[PDB]
């Protein structure tokens, strides 16, 4: 159905004002209520999640060489030679 | 070569774009791995990753992660990641309401006020923004008013 | 009079005569009884199946009312409470199908009674969320979880979920986590004993250098905490006697609401740009810096220094999805409110939605 | 090519700081230059453009009925009957 | 029924989410139509449409446009629209730099300073942000310094 | 001393001895001669093919240097100067293949010499951009376009693109456009004569009601304009004598940089929340309201009340794409800088890029 209307006697609007900003309303809410809807600033936030085969952050140094050399022959030392890049985005 | 982190739970802080990284408080039982909140940031810090689309983000995220824990971690990276941008969500249209100076005294009392038969609730109607407690707190309050409301 | 009114709202205090403690009433209606006298059963339109909607839609349904919960999302309720997890019938978010993480809400404060108790009432297991890395060989978490506990500003009244569990004790926290700023990297334990190192990285000179950013911030807030509470010889604080504890906060609203958190640290606390830089960096107040002082001040993680955080087993989703099992008939998915018509003297409401 | 390196004696960086924020750099720029890159706020803006068969905004009332009735029989009055919704997103 | 606009060039202001609408200063020669900047807004006003993806936006845009010019315009709408979000652009990562209070005196002089052999230019290095003049102005300035720079 | 330094940067004034007018030097190097003495020809890395990059990369190439312009975009140069137009080989942005619109920059101020002249030098036609709706049956735009003209704060010096065109005259502006706020809608001409109507819509009470938001803002800025300039009996302004015109602005930097535009209208100009609401709405300062006072103040469209705006025929793209025809060999598309290594005593630069 292109549309669908609901009706009742009371209504509880629980959507964020940022979303309510796009709803057509009538009659107009109280002047201040409108301003609050036009002006309430919604902050932005982003989460990035990465998956790991193991819980390396728990590792000790032994755990590292241990756990690491297990995946492949002399893999531990391979990274010791490599070291850490000196370029940061900081 | 970055020292072994050897940390359980918690998270670390950095000025690289990842900003804050959190480690799982408990490991999923029966698993050998885990997922880490590689990058989590608000406002402008967040505005950044908002420039990139879902899929691209994982790259940097891993690099900035290595800058603090070592390039070594890359071995355990499964190559699987998930990203949630709240400004890009057409249902949240943002993380949460967060007032700029003066806004609260300018119109917060009007925020709570019902409009005719219309009542308002949710995180932003409270004063515990970016919290569930605010949400719930105002949900109840809403049900109390409509419940005993003259039909 | 608007200031006092705000303090009320902030504090959850009823009208002047009684000055009821609303946290009690809400705990009552949501945990104990429910909506006491189920007034004139009416037709109710609830937009949004986020936590707010699900809770009201549940209390109201349980009290006999014709509740309809319109939700724009077509496959998920919970709103800003989302959790990545394998969904019966499609690819799992992560390689390991048993893994899951939070896309939104992830931790629940001890001083958040309603939600804590709500989670319990719904029969949900809640584990300890480690806000600071911990020593996994300490504390006993296998003991039954302590119950929710609340204390009102009203003459020694409280509220609890049930019987204590003195067997339960939170693990001790090591600060073996990192702080890497300005190419330097140290552990939190170290930064704690000696902030000099990384503070100098932000170019903090002199006195400021010998303090952690936290304390620098706490030090800066005391004068304000003074509006409503009073310093304690033992090094603690107790709110002034109601009348003042109210007028104080109302004063805080009159004096610092026009301050961005930064303009406050700067102009009021007379912190240097480098100090604000280190502060905003080590404890996310750099991006917020230009947002209201209040949003940063209320959050102030002080109050309960021994408080605790929690997380729902199985994911944050568990909370909203459980409330949803009940409202199986009220909730309507894939419907976005686009129009809202209501009648106001000086059917009462019509809401038009589009399919998603 | 996975990558590609360039070299010279001088360099002029003209990309916005929001983008530079993700570049790995070495050695580190001056402390203040970094902060400016981490802290410079980039405002957001969005433009939405709609195409119209005619330049109606130029229209007079006559132009409207004239131009409008041209598309189809009595189309002008059809919209007069319809009128204007009372719901706004304001 | 909204009155005939009968306006040449310029644009109108509104509190509906479209905010500002601009009309073509000159008509493309040989054409009978035109494109209007139905919606253009900065900061939070803009943060809004940023929630929606490219394709969705056109809807509201037309509705809010009708709220000011009349439902009637819908006839001439070709059904073709274009939308440009600058925060979502991985190359602009925003419209332009715009300082929050105090930032300029806090570090703008350091913004211009070259770092070793690295020089900076562009809209943000100037003090005419969100303007081309700033861009160009600093471009030249940059070329002047590197040009006569000791090799 | 940092304040004065900022005023310099703001004003485009050289070092204390001479106090050179940099707008002249830039006009010189970009329009007249070019980089005067082509110093030690060196290898140059320019990142970004936006207007900034294209201009520097062009001046430098023309002065004999090994210029390489690395551009992340794979199909477009111009950066924040984009224009929707049919691209030989694919679908046109609009149904009518001949239509085009701006996705970014769209108008050029008369008081922006460099860009205006630059557009001319490149042999680009520039039409009048109507910032306010106009009466299409007035003014003569068919006359040759007036030339760019600049006036320096330095004792009667100037600069022009060429010979005047007193035949050219901009159309008269009618304000038949709309202002629709709070469900009310009026024309700009009306709001001008009587702001009462729509101001009351924002709940402006008393005195404030009888003024347009603009004037309300101008009225509010005078005291500041006073730092550097001086009111004129005829109702105009002339900057004070250099020494003060510099120290004034330096003072403006010391006094209002810590002000958000809102906190200024509010606390300093003592405007009411309703006044700020109407103001922020009628002339976009609502969304910016919490951003630096300076960003809003400099923009201040005053100065040249008789100034004019312009637009490039064919699109804004014309400007960057023309500069690009030259640097055909310097510009490298689809290459994103991801790493930047340079050598600093106390090859000089290496930039690594990824393919896009
Ligand atoms: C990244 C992030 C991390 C967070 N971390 C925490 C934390 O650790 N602890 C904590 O307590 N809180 C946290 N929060 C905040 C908390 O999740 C929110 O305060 C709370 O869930 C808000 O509930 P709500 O019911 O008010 O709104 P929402 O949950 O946003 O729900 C509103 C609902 O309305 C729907 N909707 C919107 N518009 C329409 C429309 N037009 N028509 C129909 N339906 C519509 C939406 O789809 C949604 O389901 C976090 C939030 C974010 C974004
Ligand atoms: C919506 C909008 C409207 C505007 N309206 C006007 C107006 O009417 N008048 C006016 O004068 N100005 C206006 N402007 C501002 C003006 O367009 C800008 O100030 C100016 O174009 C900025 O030029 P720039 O060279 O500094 O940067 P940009 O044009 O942004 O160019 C930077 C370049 O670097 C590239 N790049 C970025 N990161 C990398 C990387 N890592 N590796 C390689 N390449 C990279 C980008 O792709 C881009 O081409 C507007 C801007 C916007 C967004």
């Amino acid at each position: 159905a292109a549309t669908q209307t609901w009706t009742g006697d009371l209504a509880i609007v629980t959507i964020p004002f940022s979303s309510l900003r796009f709803v057509k309303v009538t009659p107009p809410f109280s002047y201040k209520k409108r301003r609050a809807v036009i002006e309430t600033h919604y902050d932005q936030a982003t989460k990035v999640l990465l998956e790991f085969s193991r819980r390396w952050w728990e590792f000790t140094e032994a755990d590292w060489k241990r756990e690491l050399d297990a995946i492949a022959p002399g893999l531990y030392d391979y990274y010791q030679q490599w070291g850490e890049d000196d370029a940061e985005a900081a | 070569v970055r020292p072994a982190t050897n940390a359980y739970g918690g998270g670390s802080t950095t000025d690289n774009p990842n900003r804050f990284m959190y480690y799982p408080s408990h490991p999923v039982p029966g698993t050998q791995g885990g997922v880490v909140l590689a990058a989590y940031s608000w406002s402008d810090d967040a505005a950044r990753w908002d420039s990139f689309d879902d899929a691209e983000r994982y790259g940097y995220a891993l690099e900035n992660l290595q800058s603090v824990h070592g390039r070594r971690i890359e071995v355990f990276y499964t190559g699987a990641g998930q990203t949630q941008s709240w400004l890009r969500d057409p249902y949240a249209c943002g993380e949460a309401a967060v007032y700029t100076p003066h806004q609260m005294t300018a119109f917060h009392l009007d925020v709570v006020r019902p409009e005719g038969p219309v009542y308002f609730a949710g995180e932003h109607v409270s004063l515990k923004h970016a919290w569930i407690e605010g949400a719930v707190e105002t949900a109840v309050r809403a049900a109390i008013a409509v419940n005993e409301a003259p039909v | 009079m608007t200031y006092e009114q705000l303090a009320r709202e902030l504090l959850l205090v009823g009208p002047a005569p009684t000055n009821e403690d609303l946290k009690l009433r809400y705990l009552d209606v949501l945990i104990d009884n429910g909506l006491n006298p189920p007034g004139p059963p009416k037709r109710i339109l609830i937009v949004g199946a986020g936590i707010a909607g699900l809770v009201a839609g549940d209390l109201l349904t349980r009290a006999g009312h014709d509740v309809t919960i319109l939700e724009a999302n077509a496959n998920r309720v919970g709103g800003r409470i989302k959790t990545f997890h394998a969904k019966k019938g499609e690819p799992s978010p992560f390689a390991d199908p048993a893994q899951y993480a939070e896309a939104g809400a992830m931790r629940l404060p001890s001083f958040h009674p309603l939600t804590l108790a709500l989670i319990d009432k719904l029969g949900l297991k809640r584990r300890l969320f480690f806000n600071v890395d911990i020593d996994p060989q300490t504390g006993n978490q296998d003991a039954p979880v302590p119950p929710v506990f609340y204390k009102s500003f009203k003459d020694g009244k409280t509220w609890t979920n049930g019987a204590p569990s003195p067997e339960f004790k939170e693990p001790d926290k090591r600060n073996h986590t990192w702080i890497r700023t300005n190419r330097e990297q140290v552990r939190r334990a170290q930064y704690a004993t000696d902030p000099s190192s990384i503070n100098e990285g932000f170019h903090l000179t002199g006195c400021e250098t010998r303090l952690t950013v936290s304390d620098m911030v706490n030090q800066a807030l005391e004068p304000v905490r003074d509006y409503y509470s009073v310093k304690q010889d033992d090094g603690t604080r107790v709110n002034k006697p109601f009348k003042e504890w109210l007028a104080g906060w109302a004063d805080v609203v009159r004096d610092f609401d026009g301050y961005s958190m930064g303009r406050f640290l700067r102009e009021y606390a007379e912190f240097s740009d480098e100090a604000v830089e280190a502060i905003g960096t080590i404890e996310n107040m750099t991006s917020r810096l230009h947002l209201a002082f209040f949003h940063s001040f209320l959050g102030r993680s002080d109050i309960d220094p021994r408080a605790t955080y929690w997380e729902i087993e199985g994911g944050s989703r568990m909370l909203p999805e459980t409330l949803a099992k009940d409202l199986r008939d009220q909730i309507v998915m894939g419907q976005r409110m686009v129009r809202l018509e209501y009648y106001d003297p000086g059917p009462a409401v019509a809401i038009q939605t589009v399919p998603e």
